[PDB]
């Protein structure tokens, strides 16, 4: 029994219908009882995943009313009926008909939202850091849609390179947005070296790179 | 129903990840469960590794790919069940779940309806390091409306995952603790910020609880504006 899904992933804006498809590679039918052993799970990152549909149709306690499950034994489909923006997850469907259980690969969940600019922030290294020997620039990207963003950082006009690192949020539960970190991250020394260090954000939600800066050592 | 999992941590190649759940709301010999441990890796995806069940006695079984290298067993005295997996090698890196099946009288299988909250176990040589907390202040460069962005900066710490909570709990709208970034020494580290109304500076007080469980590291840091000592003429 090897569980497919299709598709892979989805993005649809609030309010809309979502069907989410799984197949399992033989009958999870069982002749005696005429129940489909098949379960859905939503699972939010960092979360355990969640029950929402058992014996293919029956819905768990407490979960909303615009999850469904429906199926045929091999085919089986998982409704959302009008989405959410805390459905953003991953969705598995799962045989419990035969040794071993098995999980189907999941589908991920996306709302398609306005386009919103973020809100971009910088904040110097701490004075506790840079007695360490290390300072840390962080450039945050707040609150925006769609995900993709792209950041660079100049330090006193110069274009930096391969000594960044960033990483971007999982889609926010309540307003379906992203959010990003940059870190940029030279020795005290280096550091102490400039004056400007700028983080210059591209967004679609930005008529022009917005650029967020600071004079190290000035206030 | 309650499942509750021993902590992160990091176990040594060749050696024996050991975890608990420990179950509140129900027994662990309850005629109707039967107590499940799944992992769930990067690309082999949620993955079922064995159960154990008590019908008349005790029973065990596991999946093929940890035959023989598996225990799952029951603690009537603690209400608990552990899991130990032999011999583990890096590629053994995953979060481990707990959960319970449901069965009933004529039914012999049931869907997982109660989970553990996962415990992600780090294979490697690499002794733990616990991450220095840096504040991320609050200023003229993080404002925008009547809004103030603050955070805390967690860096150089191993294994993964380091915990971040505000005020012990009771601050979570508007926080972000983004996903751990890998830098080029082997170490992690990540920022958690959060916005709060840039009125209230004065009179709220943010602290940014972090805990490290795999090295028994915790830091609380209070995050505020940052004294001004600069500029020097004017």
């Amino acid at each position: 029994i090897v569980m497919t899904q299709s598709p892979d992933s989805l993005a649809v804006s609030l309010g809309e219908r979502a069907t989410i498809n799984c197949k399992s590679s033989q009958t999870v039918l069982y002749s005696s009882n005429n129940k489909k052993y098949l379960a859905w799970y939503q699972q939010k990152p960092g979360q355990p995943p969640n029950l929402l549909i058992y014996w293919a149709s029956t819905r768990e306690s407490g979960v909303p009313d615009r999850f469904s499950g429906s199926g045929s034994g091999t085919d089986f489909t998982l409704t959302i009926s009008s989405l959410q923006a805390e459905d953003v997850a991953v969705y598995y469907c799962q045989q419990y008909y035969s040794t071993p259980f098995t999980f189907g690969p999941g589908t991920k969940v996306e709302i398609k939202r306005t386009v919103a600019a973020p809100s971009v922030f910088i904040f110097p290294p701490s004075d506790e850091q840079l007695k360490s020997g290390t300072a840390s620039v962080v450039c945050l990207l707040n609150n925006f849609y769609p995900r993709e963003a792209k950041v660079q950082w100049k330090v006193d006009n110069a274009l930096q390179s391969g000594n960044s690192q960033e990483s971007v949020t999982e889609q926010d539960s309540k307003d379906s947005t992203y959010s990003l970190s940059s870190t940029l991250t030279l020795s005290k020394a280096d550091y102490e070296k400039h004056k400007v260090y700028a983080c210059e954000v591209t967004h679609q939600g930005l008529s022009s790179p917005v650029t967020k800066s600071f004079n190290r050592g000035e206030c | 129903v309650q499942l509750q999992q021993s902590g992160p941590g990091l176990v040594k190649p060749s050696q024996t990840l050991s975890l608990t759940c420990a179950i509140s709301g129900d027994s662990v010999s309850s005629n109707s469960a039967a107590w499940n441990w799944i992992r769930q890796s990067p690309s082999r995806g949620l993955e079922w590794l064995g159960k154990t069940y008590y019908r008349f006695k005790w029973y065990s079984d596991y999946a093929v790919s940890v035959k023989g290298r598996i225990t799952i067993n029951p603690d009537t005295s603690k209400n608990q069940f552990s899991l130990q997996l032999n011999s583990v090698t890096p590629e053994d890196t995953a979060v481990f779940y707990c959960t319970r099946e449901s069965t009933t009288y004529d039914l012999l299988a049931g869907p997982f309806d109660y989970w553990g909250q996962g415990t992600l176990v780090t294979v490697s040589s690499a002794s733990t390091k616990g991450p220095s907390v840096f504040p991320l202040a609050p200023s003229s460069k993080s404002t925008s409306g009547g809004t103030a962005a603050l955070g805390c900066l967690v860096k150089d710490y191993f294994p993964e995952p380091v915990t971040v909570s505000w005020n012990s709990g009771a601050l979570t709208s508007g926080v972000h603790t983004f996903p751990a970034v890998l830098q080029s020494s082997g170490l992690y580290s990540l920022s958690s910020v959060v916005t709060v109304p840039s009125s209230s500076l004065g009179t709220q007080t943010y602290i940014c609880n972090v805990n490290h469980k795999p090295s028994n590291t915790k830091v609380d840091k209070k995050v505020e504006p940052k004294s001004c000592h600069h500029h020097h003429h004017h």
